[PDB]
């Protein structure tokens, strides 16, 4: 695994010395060598985990979302500029060695052992983000973003740390197999319940939950294209990841202690997609569509069937492309006109024909056109909740149905049946915003086509 | 049906294309002998519905309707069969009426043409279906079921009389048309018209009553 | 009432100016752009079918519980074309 | 830019200057700015409208923005991503509402009880069941290759 | 060059499109007038429906009450 | 008919129930009045893939009318003789079912109307 | 001759029978002509900034800019709680939640018992 | 479905309507002629003559024009308005 | 038989070539509209001939390939069945759409 | 809710009365004979009290006028398939591209079509040559502090274009 | 572009529905009708446009001869 460590080290000084319309082709060239060199995991088979040191391992959970994170870096590095080109060089050099220290801790986070390093590295993958969002933030509020976002983060992940220490002095280490082969059940007394709540509440704020949600829309709406990405795609699933390894123990008092948080998430996930239907700020739209594919993950994570983790983590990749993508295209519309807003920018069926495309596409895998994967995440989420209980199925329907909804207005209002006729300043669509849309829907077809990679440990 | 009503859309389009897109009973009466090939086509179509005793079209819907008849039925629905294939006579004769035999009202400088291959190729094509193909798959299938055949007095013959007496009250309310009263709205004229309030009530109080508790309770 | 005089001669400006410009866009320089530089069913119902029958003996064979018929009806009055036996006929009809 | 007095705290009191500085703010007709009032709700100050307004407006006008009935100045009614046109359209009926609601629940409650009616009474051509030859044509039912034969026969009649 | 346009009077009609509009018309005609005559009586149901079974008591069994 | 309106206005005890026809018991006037004969060889009626409800009475007109409609394939009307007296043979079976519900019909109509009446 | 037409919140009422429209004193003729020139200004300005053939970006309305800002920002600021906020707060934030959550209670205590019991149509339930 | 209007061609299908309509003349029919002054027919049948042509051509004409057209020139150029009357 | 399991699977394949075709061509077909009449032609007369077997015989057959998530207990492969329905429904919905392709060519002419 | 004044008038008020009632009997009656009788004879119901000096009695009869319109409409009054609301509602809005665009194309198609781009070129010369004086002099010239009108004067004075002309003349011709 | 201009004083009513209910608003006392404008709707290929019992009576004129001959076949 330092064979991928190692090279994200010394991508860092070939940005330091290149010069001017010189870091661009070397940043971008080494880190498809590193796709490349992650594509190279693949390898995991059969009965356990793949030990990539007496430190390091993979999990087949692990292996997609680490080739999902080394495959969105240069996608975003591109997606970078035209909006920081303009910027000075020095500040551009930091930009994009805070992005390859981003992702160098985002790589020590997934490819963890022990749960002390993994919090370690999960504030250390939650640093680069607040001095992105904080210094590009490009609206008047991203003071009041980066303090909402570091304060929920860390306060809901600071007992976590005091849980997991417990832990380590009442069990031995914390290597994930000697978490399992040794895990004993651990009754109702109390201190479980407040254990179980600690961990588990720790990871409800990074997912989010739906009582912990409005951590998220400032961050996105007043965030640059890189960190959003960064922010949504990594380190939602990151926490979803988190959780999967961390509900191994404690599984004797998760089904009385797990009651509430399930009927807040799936009467959130109503609520959510409700209020992504009538709002305007277009960019907030694919936030709140991501709150509601998370709460449908935490239904999921929280029912504990095979079935069930099968379906979360190919829910995960899949709304991991689908959000990035989305949070492209509504860069680049906001690149065309200086709003943000929803019913401003209007028609653009006639001008850039081709963008349209993008927009539909990426609107049907929104919707879960079928053969897509998150139709395939969704689906079992839905056949593991209704073993679950003979009466759930009307919250997943009615958010189907109201997901189809709003994914259509997003698709039908900015982008359908009139121009305004007083913009007349946007240029025809360029090579590098076509080139994305391009590097985001092959992948996401591909694995359409051969989807038993991305499935979980309970294969 | 689908050899039916496709070959019917396509005669209705070429009527829609041939007069200017304008697509509208009023302001389109009097089109027979406006070259007839399209008259003819959309009388063969919808007399082919109700089945013309016996086409195509009376195979599916009349043997339906007496396969209906004897069976432990819900004692309803065959009366609701009964009215359906009555008012789907009156329709059928009305808009016969009022597309074609009429007298002639719509806008002047003609450009009505169907000297076109394309055209003539694809209604001649679907006139011949329409009016074999039903007897010939009907024919051959494999017997996946024991038919009933024997039916009593005054329960087969019930779906020619329905689909007559359908044709003589359209007929009449057509006589009745010809005379001058302006009449006025009787309010099941309007729930016959006005589609009757499904469409007006659900798309006016669903969309506005979720978009309430959006804005007040969800959002704000 | 009317219009003011005001309001016909600012029209008829307008048509002065439409009409030039509309007269402008019919192009016609005599020439509007410029050039700058069996086989179907034989092909559709051959090569896919070829690919297609290659592709129902061999990989499809080799792939074990596949493709497969719902049996063909044998009748009392028939023989077996593979081995040859007969099938006992039916016995007696009467009071049709 | 933008100006930060064009910006909107507080409701309604008092009544000169505050009314004032909203007219002069909203544009809008002095006596006819209507906050709505402060309850509490949020809301801010801003105005009511009349609200409807969208199959309202009739189409002549040739205004500026041409799917919205805008004119680039009115003070833009509150819940106006609920009133776009391809959203809720509240015609003035050819009826009324209250006739609509209750003849459709009236028609609906008579035909499903009609169906119920229907539902405690079948229809059926006076015949008995069929003959099956082979005890209720057993052995091709659900299986029971030799558990128990069901002796049942039928008779000529 | 093809057929014109006229104003407010009845259109012309090329002799083709009416006499295959009349060929069609006629064999929809002739095929409905053949086959309602060579074989059905699809308008009956070919096989005569009975009485109530056949109105024969001591016949069907039963005993005498 | 008129016969289920008399079922549904009238008295609902003359009038039998469908589906639990079989109330009497039997040849209570027949008596040895039986063949049943089913000569139709059920063991050839399964080696012949039929369907269920087909696996009943007058089963070799269908067994012969599915032998020659294979036999005579592109003679497409062929079979049509066959078919008519298959047509017939469950005429008469409709016929036999008929006379079985007027049976029991007047049995139950007669019999406890006349003992009840003279009782 | 007509039950003079009662109006709804969905029914918009039409511009012929207000009947506002015919007791027309001289309030309305003053404010139909006030309202007529401050639309002309407006459309007077939209038009100047409008045809201006240097002008590159769009034209950059207030109106839109102020709703936006009186619909999202402007909601936090300004607030008091009071008793139909609270009310309504706590009537539909909490009661569906707590009305879900009751319900999900019963129907899984229900399917405890039961497979408790041991009596299901588990035979065979392979894909929990 | 486009065929070509041209002047001349409009002018002669609104003077067609016009000369059919009943309390006119067709001796003193001008195109230059007023339905005030010497027609002198009222605003009432001059509105039935706008509707002929609204029912005509296939489209409304507003009411802020239908006060002030009164001539038919007008009405040729208004109608030349609406259609952009150019090859 | 390979013929009936043959030309069912190519009455698939004709409907793929138009539109990997002009997403593959980048020089405009003036004969586009006869090149999808002709290939829905073509699909039509391969879909008569199993229809006719089908009734002809009988032989009722399912097809089923290419397993993907053969995960738990169960598998799902693309997998399509030749009993009466899905047999014999398909020639006439390639018929009617193929007289709507005639229809479309000559109605939608000026776009 | 117009242009030109703050109301439209009594008359107009009638007028429009009289132009639905007018087509909500075409929608009514087919036929068109019968249609022109009860036409004359709705003329002669509206001639009955045409000269009255009075206006309050005018103006109640004028309320009960559509009273008796509303109870006797139709249900899909004949609108015509150019308006708003009827079949066609900008029909050909797919090809309605505004003419702020077609100058953003490659030079190869503006090789393609050359004289068409150069009179296009000086019309927007034309455009730019007398935007700033004329127009914004007239507009900053005549009216009041408020304008109180939505109608503009023309550029009567000696030479070029009316003002704010240009998303009025460049429109789509409205079946491309 | 030409048209020819079919023209007026030619159409000169007549056509028996407009002119009978002239007739019945002549008996009633306003006699003044929008006048002389449909009968291109009245007249010319119109004027006695078939019945509705006629198009369906149409089917027979090629039919029976055809009919007769399968008979005789
Ligand atoms: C549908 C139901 C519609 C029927 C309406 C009910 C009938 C009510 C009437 O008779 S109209 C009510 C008031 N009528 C008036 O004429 C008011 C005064 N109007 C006039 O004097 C006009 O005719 C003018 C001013 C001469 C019009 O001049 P234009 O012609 O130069």
């Amino acid at each position: 695994m330092l064979k991928y460590i190692i090279p994200t080290m010394m991508l860092m000084p070939l940005t330091w010395l290149s010069k001017n319309s010189m870091i661009w082709i070397n940043t971008t060239l080494h880190s498809l060598l590193i796709s490349l060199t992650s594509l190279l995991l693949l390898n995991q088979f059969g009965d356990n985990s793949l030990n990539f040191s007496l430190t390091f391992f993979s999990d087949s959970l692990s292996t997609p979302l680490l080739i999902l994170t080394m495959w969105l870096l240069p996608l975003m590095l591109m997606a970078s500029q035209h909006h920081l080109s303009k910027e000075n060089l020095a500040r551009k050099k930091l930009f994009i060695s805070m992005l390859i220290l981003l992702q160098l801790f985002l790589i020590m986070t997934f490819t963890a052992t022990e749960l002390i390093f993994f919090y370690i590295m999960f504030e250390a993958t939650l640093v680069p983000t607040l001095i992105i969002i904080t210094r590009w933030g490009n609206q008047t509020e991203r003071l009041n973003a980066g303090l909402y976002f570091l304060f929920y983060t860390l306060a809901g992940s600071l007992p976590l740390l005091v849980a997991l220490i417990y832990i380590q002095n009442t069990m031995g280490s914390l290597n994930f197999l000697i978490l399992q082969y040794w895990v004993q059940p651990m009754p109702n007394s109390w201190s479980n319940t407040f254990m179980w709540l600690a961990c588990m509440m720790a990871f409800m704020v990074k997912m989010p939950l739906y009582g912990l949600h409005l951590w998220l829309p400032k961050a996105h709406v007043e965030a640059p294209i890189a960190g959003s990405m960064v922010l949504a795609a990594i380190l939602l699933k990151l926490g979803g990841y988190g959780m999967m390894r961390i509900t191994l123990l404690l599984n004797p008092i998760t089904d009385f202690m797990a009651y509430p948080f399930i009927m807040l998430s799936l009467w959130g996930m109503i609520m959510t997609s409700s209020i992504c239907l009538r709002q305007t700020d277009l960019k907030s739209l694919i936030a709140y569509s991501s709150v509601s594919h998370m709460a449908l993950v935490i239904v999921a994570i929280l029912i504990q069937t095979p079935w069930s983790y099968m379906g979360a983590t190919a829910l995960m990749i899949a709304h991991g492309l689908t959000s990035s993508m989305l949070f492209c295209l509504a860069n680049s519309n906001y690149e065309r006109v200086h709003s943000r807003t929803m019913i401003l920018a209007r028609g653009l069926q006639t001008l850039l024909p081709l963008m349209a495309a993008w927009w539909l596409l990426a609107s049907l895998t929104n919707l879960a056109l079928p053969p897509s994967i998150n139709l395939i995440g969704e689906l079992f989420v839905v056949m593991s909740t209704f073993s679950w209980s003979n009466i759930t199925i009307i919250l997943m329907g009615l958010n189907m149905v109201i997901t189809a909804l709003y994914s259509l207005y997003m698709l039908i209002t900015t982008q359908r049946g009139k121009h305004t006729h007083h913009i007349n300043n946007i240029l025809p669509s360029f090579t590098r915003e076509n080139a994305l849309m391009s590097l985001h829907m092959l992948p996401l077809l591909l694995l359409s086509l051969n989807p038993k990679i991305i499935l979980g440990p309970l294969y | 049906h689908a050899f039916f009503k496709a070959m019917l859309f396509m005669c209705s389009g070429s009527i829609i294309h041939s007069l200017n897109d304008e697509q509208d009973i009023r302001k389109m009466g009097g089109l027979f002998k406006a070259m007839p090939f399209t008259t003819t086509a959309l009388i063969i179509g919808s007399l082919a519905l109700t089945g013309m005793p016996f086409l195509t079209g009376f195979y599916s819907k009349d043997l339906i309707i007496e396969s209906a008849n004897t069976s432990y039925t819900n004692a309803w629905a065959l009366l609701m069969t009964l009215v359906a294939t009555s008012f789907t006579a009156i329709y059928s004769t009305r808009i016969i009426f009022f597309a074609l035999l009429g007298q002639p009202r719509f806008p002047t400088l003609i450009n009505i043409n169907e000297n076109n291959p394309f055209l003539i190729n694809s209604i001649k094509r679907l006139l011949i279906g329409s009016l074999f193909a039903g007897f010939i798959i009907s024919n051959n299938i494999p017997p996946m079921t024991i038919p009933q055949m024997t039916m009593p007095h005054y329960l087969k013959m019930t779906a020619l009389t329905v689909t007559i007496l359908g044709f003589i009250l359209a007929l009449e309310i057509s006589n009745t048309t010809h005379y001058l009263k302006f009449n006025y709205p009787s309010n099941t004229f309007k729930f016959s018209n006005l589609l009757g309030y499904y469409p007006t009530i659900m798309h006016r109080l669903t969309p506005y009553m979720n978009l309430t508790m959006s804005q007040k309770s969800a959002s704000s | 009432s009317g219009y003011t005089p005001d309001e016909k001669l600012r029209l008829q400006q307008l048509r002065e100016l439409r009409r030039r410009w509309l007269k402008d866009q019919e192009l016609s320089p005599r020439e509007p752009v410029l050039p700058p530089r069996s086989i179907f069913a034989f092909t559709h119902v051959l090569i896919p079918v070829w690919i297609i029958h290659y592709y129902l003996k061999y990989h499809v064979t080799t792939k074990p519980y596949t493709i497969v018929e719902k049996k063909p009806r044998i009748f009392p009055g028939d023989t077996i074309l593979e081995t040859g036996e007969v099938i006992p006929p039916m016995k007696e009809f009467p009071d049709q | 830019s933008h100006i930060t007095k064009d910006m909107l705290p507080g409701p309604y009191p008092k009544t000169p200057e505050e009314r004032a500085a909203a007219a002069k703010k909203y544009n809008m007709r002095v006596e006819d700015y209507e906050p709505y009032p402060d309850d509490g709700m949020g809301y801010g100050d801003y105005p009511k409208l009349p609200d409807r307004s969208q199959q309202e407006r009739d189409p002549w006008y040739d205004w500026d923005h041409p799917d919205l009935r805008l004119n680039w100045g009115e003070p833009m009614h509150w819940d106006l991503d609920m009133y776009i046109r391809n959203r809720v359209d509240t015609s003035p009926t050819p009826v009324n509402w209250n006739l609509m609601c209750k003849h459709l629940f009236g028609f609906v409650a008579f035909m499903l009880f009609m169906f119920w009616v229907g539902e405690t009474y079948p229809t059926y051509q006076p015949v008995g069941p069929k003959q099956y030859p082979y005890n209720n044509l057993y052995l091709e039912r659900g299986g029971d290759p030799n558990k128990e034969p069901e002796p049942v026969v039928h008779y000529e009649i | 060059a093809h057929i014109e346009p006229r104003y407010r009077q009845f259109p012309q009609l090329t002799r083709s499109q009416v006499i295959q509009a009349e060929f069609f018309s006629a064999t929809m005609w002739f095929w409905i007038l053949w086959r309602f005559w060579h074989d059905s009586d699809a308008v009956l149901g070919h096989f005569p429906y009975p009485d109530p079974s056949q109105w024969t008591d001591e016949e069907l069994g039963i005993p005498p009450d | 008919g008129a016969h289920l309106a008399r079922r549904y206005l009238g008295d609902a005890s003359v009038e039998p129930e469908p589906l639990r026809m079989p109330t009497f018991p039997p040849d209570y006037g027949f008596p040895e009045r039986k063949e049943r004969e089913m000569v139709a060889t059920q063991q050839e009626m399964n080696d012949a893939q039929l369907v269920l409800q087909q696996r009943d009475y007058c089963a070799h007109y269908l067994i012969r009318f599915l032998k020659c409609k294979r036999d005579s394939f592109p003679n497409f009307l062929a079979c049509k003789h066959e078919q008519h007296d298959w047509d017939y043979c469950e005429h008469l079976d409709y016929v036999k079912r008929m006379k079985e519900f007027e049976r029991e019909r007047r049995l139950l109509q007669r019999k406890k109307r006349r003992e009840q009446r003279e009782a | 001759s007509f039950p003079k037409y009662e109006p709804s919140r969905l029914a918009s009422l039409p511009t012929t029978l207000d009947p506002a429209e015919y007791d027309i004193s001289s309030e309305t003729r003053k404010a139909q002509a006030e309202r007529l020139a401050i639309r002309s200004r407006l459309k007077r300005e939209y038009q100047l900034q409008y045809n201006d053939p240097s002008r590159r970006g769009v034209v950059e309305d207030p109106a839109l800019i102020r709703w936006t800002c009186a619909r999202s920002a402007n909601v936090y600021p300004n607030f008091r709680p009071n008793t139909k906020t609270s009310l309504l707060g706590a009537l539909f934030g909490i009661g569906p939640l707590i009305f879900w959550y009751y319900v999900f209670k019963t129907d899984r205590d229900r399917k405890e018992k039961l497979i408790q019991e041991g009596k299901l149509d588990r035979t065979f339930n392979i894909s929990y | 479905d486009a065929p070509p209007l041209t002047l001349e061609g409009i002018k002669d299908r609104v003077l067609y309507v016009l000369k059919l309509y009943d309390k006119i003349d067709p001796e003193k029919l001008s195109v230059n002629s007023h339905f005030m002054k010497d027609l002198g027919l009222d605003s009432l049948d001059q509105v039935e003559i706008i509707m002929a042509m609204e029912d005509e051509f296939g489209f409304e004409i507003p009411d802020i024009d239908a006060e002030k057209l009164m001539c038919p020139q007008e009405i040729v150029d208004y109608i030349a308005d609406k259609k952009d009357v150019y090859e | 038989m390979n013929l009936f399991s043959s030309l069912t699977l190519v009455t698939l394949i004709l409907l793929t070539m138009p539109i990997a075709a002009i997403n593959f061509n980048t020089h405009k077909f003036t004969n586009y509209p006869l090149y999808v009449k002709t290939t829905i032609s073509c699909a039509f007369i391969t879909s008569m001939i199993p229809t006719m077997m089908f009734i002809h015989t009988g032989q009722e057959m399912i097809i089923s390939n290419w397993h993907w998530l053969t995960i738990q207990t169960l598998k799902l492969s693309l997998s399509f069945k030749m009993d009466f329905f899905s047999m014999m429904f398909v020639p006439v919905a390639l018929f009617v759409t193929w007289s709507i392709m005639e229809f479309s060519m000559w109605y939608m002419h000026s776009d | 809710f117009l242009p030109s004044a703050a109301y439209l008038t009594h008359q107009q008020k009638v007028l429009q009365l009289y132009k639905r009632a007018l087509r909500h009997l075409e929608s009514r009656c087919v036929h068109r004979d019968k249609y022109r009788y009860f036409a004359c004879l709705l003329r002669a119901r509206f001639d009955e009290h045409k000269n009255e000096k009075d206006m309050v009695k005018a103006t109640q009869l004028l309320r009960e006028a559509e009273k008796e319109f509303w109870h006797g409409q139709h249900p899909q009054p004949y609108i015509f398939p150019e308006s708003p609301g009827g079949t066609s509602y900008e029909r050909y809005e797919c090809y309605k591209v505004p003419e702020w665009c077609l100058d953003d194309w490659h030079p190869s198609e503006k090789a393609m079509y050359p004289d068409y781009f150069a009179k296009r070129e000086q019309w927007k010369k034309l455009r730019r040559e007398s935007w700033e004086r004329e127009v914004k002099q007239l507009q900053e010239e005549t009216p009041v502090g408020g304008p109180r009108t939505e109608a503009l004067p023309p550029a009567r004075k000696q030479g070029d274009l009316p003002p704010l002309w240009w998303h009025i003349v460049t429109r789509p011709r409205e079946r491309p | 572009s030409k048209m020819e201009l079919p023209d007026y004083k030619q159409w000169k009513i007549e056509g028996t529905p407009l002119e009978t209910v002239q007739e019945k608003l002549a008996a009633r006392g306003l006699r003044d009708p929008w006048g002389r404008n449909e009968a291109w709707r009245y007249m010319g290929g119109f004027a006695n446009n078939v019945s509705f019992v006629g198009a369906l009576l149409k089917g027979f004129k090629w039919g029976f001869a055809a009919f007769v001959v399968a008979v005789g076949a």
